[PDB]
């Protein structure tokens, strides 16, 4: 029973590879649907070229500072270096604007829009189909 | 220079538990000069920039004890030669036998 | 190679990498990182060489920027020439001189730096003309079939000439040019709507949704009608086939559908099984269990299957050929 | 020292640091999750050789091998003695060794040339037979 294909249960009995954690004692071991197995991912470390976030998030440099909560932590936009005021008054974003406490804003579209690929600015129309 | 460090060279910063144990962990030897000095006794005297304590007799003895030399540095007597030494301007004594023979 | 510099000590040839004093170098020489990430508590280089005894102890969050007090401080600060830590390893003349930008950053003559994209978008963020100077921000040409309006925006051409203010600034809008005979509507494809310069997919015109902002197009369509035969009929006066009635789907939108299924009653002509499924009477008795429960076959006596047949001991019928 | 010197292995039990390897123990050894090492042979042999159980944990026993004339594997997937098979002990909690399949008595050889047959089932030497 090759490992990634299939499982061996404790039992010494083998399970195909979806039944591990398909919700079923399919072997009666139990040792199938076992947490040690089941539990979620271990997140790759952040590489050059990234970011780190608090949230155990990595996120693309150029991302980390463009008016738009990548590290889903916000981790990205804090703290950037304000300069001028970054006032929503300016209307720089497309749709919507959220002022940070500490200055600064966050963007996002309407339901059914996304930021656009080219400026995070803008927004262009999910293509839900 | 850091946090719960301390500095003791030149744009160096070393960690706090180092000192003050005998171990010469700065190149320039201030992790041991600062320990503040332990009280003793019994015979002992204890010198400063160390705190290292050593026995009476070693003070006064020609050998640097202390590494700031406070043990030789210190106000201690001389010493002279006796009836049977002759002695010169090198801060010698010599037997006096040799006082004049061709040596 | 190019990207790294090249120093022999005696007569050994060493490579290494050309990052600022805003990064840190680890062993083997074989990668550079920024400086934050050095004893953030997380082993970054390629061996251990970057948190070896060295570092001192880690009091905030991964990925932040500390000081030698023992205080810590978001890393894009590091030089922003205005003390964000009062330790002062921010702005640390050290690390400052030789200063250089990261990729996700771009350079003023003010000696300051800001997000790339923060450039050309109405706000001095070098605290200085220098990020927004009409020179250099001007020529800045778009991709074709996109429109270019005076909010300093770039939006689908599409877009144009409907009352969604896409460019923020109105300037998507010209009313006066949107009515004018080049918009003008194609009848055979799109639709127009009541009070608005705005044409549609004929499909929209009645689909649920008000593809015109002042639901002037689905107004027309109404008609449900609730057939007597092979359908359903909803609490919320909506009606859907009979079979739908009990599918676990909730078709009719207010679950009327799937909250009364009760096993449908046999007629005279049927029996009855545990799961109160409904069998035609001939099946019985017949030597197979037409219902998985076998309520056929378990009040039947013990009779024996005709000729061409093999027997079970369940009380089963088989053809000769599957005996063996 | 690793070894169980009180009786819940109470001892090993906050073992700091052994080696720079994180680990307890040294090669051709064995470790357990109280701290405590074993002959790596006697893992899952039916005894809990670590008195917390993790010598035998049975995901273990699929790996080692057992020669079928010296030693012995059970149902279980657990490995067995040769003495152990019909000792009249449940060495295996699975029941198989000990099973009438393996214990039942030998097969007699049959008669060779130079033999003779009885109805015993038994052999007898040609000269023997009157
Ligand atoms: C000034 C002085 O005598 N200091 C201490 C004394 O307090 C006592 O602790 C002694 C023995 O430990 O050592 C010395
Ligand atoms: C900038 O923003 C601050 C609030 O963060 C406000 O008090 C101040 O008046 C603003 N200054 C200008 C010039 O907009
Ligand atoms: C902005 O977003 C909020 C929700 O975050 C929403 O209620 C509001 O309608 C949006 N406004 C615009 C103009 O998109
Ligand atoms: C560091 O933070 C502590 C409180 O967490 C504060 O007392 C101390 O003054 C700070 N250090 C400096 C240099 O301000
Ligand atoms: C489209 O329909 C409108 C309304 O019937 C009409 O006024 C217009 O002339 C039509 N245009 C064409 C090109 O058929
Ligand atoms: C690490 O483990 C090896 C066996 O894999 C052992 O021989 C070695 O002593 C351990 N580390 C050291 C050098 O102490
Ligand atoms: C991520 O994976 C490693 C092994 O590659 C470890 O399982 C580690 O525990 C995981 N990280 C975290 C945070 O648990
Ligand atoms: C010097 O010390 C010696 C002992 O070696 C004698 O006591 C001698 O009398 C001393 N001489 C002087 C001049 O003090
Ligand atoms: C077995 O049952 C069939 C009807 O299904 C016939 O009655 C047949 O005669 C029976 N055979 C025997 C041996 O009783
Ligand atoms: C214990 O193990 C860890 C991880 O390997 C570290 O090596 C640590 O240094 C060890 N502790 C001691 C004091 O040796
Ligand atoms: C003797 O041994 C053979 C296999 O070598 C079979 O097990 C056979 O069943 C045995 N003989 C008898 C009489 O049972
Ligand atoms: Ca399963
Ligand atoms: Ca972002
Ligand atoms: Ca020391
Ligand atoms: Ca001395
Ligand atoms: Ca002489
Ligand atoms: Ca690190
Ligand atoms: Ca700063
Ligand atoms: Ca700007
Ligand atoms: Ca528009
Ligand atoms: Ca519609
Ligand atoms: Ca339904
Ligand atoms: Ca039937
Ligand atoms: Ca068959
Ligand atoms: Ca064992
Ligand atoms: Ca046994």
């Amino acid at each position: 029973c090759e490992s990634p294909q299939r499982f061996r249960c404790d039992n010494s009995r083998c399970i195909y590879g979806h039944q591990l954690c398909n919700g079923v004692d399919d072997c009666g071991d139990g040792s199938d649907e076992k947490e040690e197995h089941c539990r979620k991912p271990t997140h790759k470390p952040c590489t050059d070229t990234e970011y780190k976030c608090s949230n155990g998030n990595c996120v693309s440099q150029h991302y980390v500072c463009d008016n738009v909560d990548d590290c889903g932590d916000l981790s990205d936009e804090t703290g950037c270096n304000l300069g001028e005021n970054r006032t929503c008054a300016e209307k720089i974003c497309e749709q919507n604007c959220t002022q940070l406490s500490n200055g600064g804003f966050i963007c996002s579209c309407r339901p059914g829009f996304k930021p656009s690929t080219l400026d995070k600015n803008s927004c262009q129309d999910i293509n839900e189909c | 220079c850091g946090s719960g460090n301390f500095r003791c060279d030149n744009g160096y910063c070393i960690p706090a538990s180092w000192r003050c144990d005998g171990t010469r962990d700065c190149l320039d030897d201030t992790d041991e000069i600062g320990c503040p000095p332990r009280s003793c006794g019994s015979g002992f005297f204890l010198c400063p920039a160390e705190g290292t304590c050593i026995p009476s007799s070693w003070v006064c003895d020609q050998d640097k004890d202390c590494s700031d030399g406070a043990d030789e540095q210190q106000n201690c007597p001389g010493t002279t030669c006796s009836s049977q030494q002759l002695t010169c301007s090198n801060g010698q004594c010599v037997p006096i036998e040799y006082r004049c023979d061709h040596v | 190679p190019d990207d790294f510099q090249t120093v022999q000590l005696r007569d050994r040839t060493l490579c290494m990498p050309m990052c600022s004093s805003t990064q840190f170098l680890c062993g083997n020489n074989e990668k550079c990182i920024p400086i934050w990430w050095k004893c953030d508590g997380q082993k970054d280089c390629s061996d251990g060489s970057d948190e070896s005894d060295l570092c001192p102890h880690r009091f905030c969050r991964l990925g932040q920027f500390q000081c030698r007090d023992g205080n810590c401080t978001s890393p894009q600060a590091l030089c922003n020439a205005r003390q964000d830590c009062a330790d002062g390893s921010d702005e640390d003349r050290v690390l400052c001189e030789h200063h250089r930008c990261e990729a996700n950053e771009w350079q003023c003559a003010n000696k300051r730096c800001i997000p790339e994209y923060w450039q050309c978008d109405s706000v001095d963020d070098c605290l200085d003309n220098s990020d927004e100077d009409p020179s250099h921000c001007a020529s800045r040409t778009c991709r074709p079939g996109q429109f270019k309006c005076n909010n300093g925006r770039c939006i689908p051409q599409s877009w144009k000439c409907d009352v969604d203010n896409d460019c923020g600034d109105y300037s998507d809008e010209p009313i006066h040019e949107c009515m004018t005979a080049a918009y003008n509507c194609d009848n055979h494809t799109e639709f127009s709507c009541k009070t608005n310069y705005r044409c549609i997919p004929q499909w929209a015109v009645c689909n649920g949704f008000d593809d015109c902002r002042d639901n002037s197009d689905e107004q027309g369509c109404e008609s449900v009608p609730c057939h007597p035969s092979g359908d359903f009929r909803c609490g919320n006066h909506h009606c859907i086939p009979l079979r739908w009635k009990c599918d676990g789907i909730d078709d009719c939108g207010d679950n009327s559908d799937e909250e009364s299924c009760v096993p449908r009653e046999c007629t005279e002509s049927e029996f009855r099984c545990a799961d109160q499924q409904c069998i035609p009477s001939r099946w019985v008795c017949d030597q197979e269990n037409d219902c998985g429960d076998n309520s056929d076959e378990r009040d039947c006596e013990m009779k024996t299957c005709h000729p061409e047949h093999f027997q079970c001991t369940s009380g089963h019928c088989v053809p000769k050929a599957l005996a063996c | 020292d690793g070894r169980a010197d009180c009786l819940d292995a109470s001892d090993e039990s906050a073992c700091p640091t052994r080696f720079p390897n994180g680990t307890y123990c040294p090669a051709a050894m064995f470790e357990c999750k109280n701290h405590v090492c074993i002959q790596s042979f006697w893992i899952c042999d039916g005894e809990n050789d670590c008195v917390d159980g993790s010598d035998e944990e049975i995901h273990l026993c699929f790996n080692v091998p057992c020669e079928s004339p010296q030693r012995f594997r059970c149902d279980n997937s657990r490995c067995i003695y040769g003495h152990q098979l019909c000792n009249g002990v449940d060495d295996c909690g699975d029941g198989s060794d000990e099973k009438e399949e393996h214990c039942r008595k030998p097969t007699h050889k049959p008669c060779t040339d130079t033999e003779y047959k009885c109805s015993n089932g038994n052999c007898v030497s040609q000269h023997y037979v009157c």
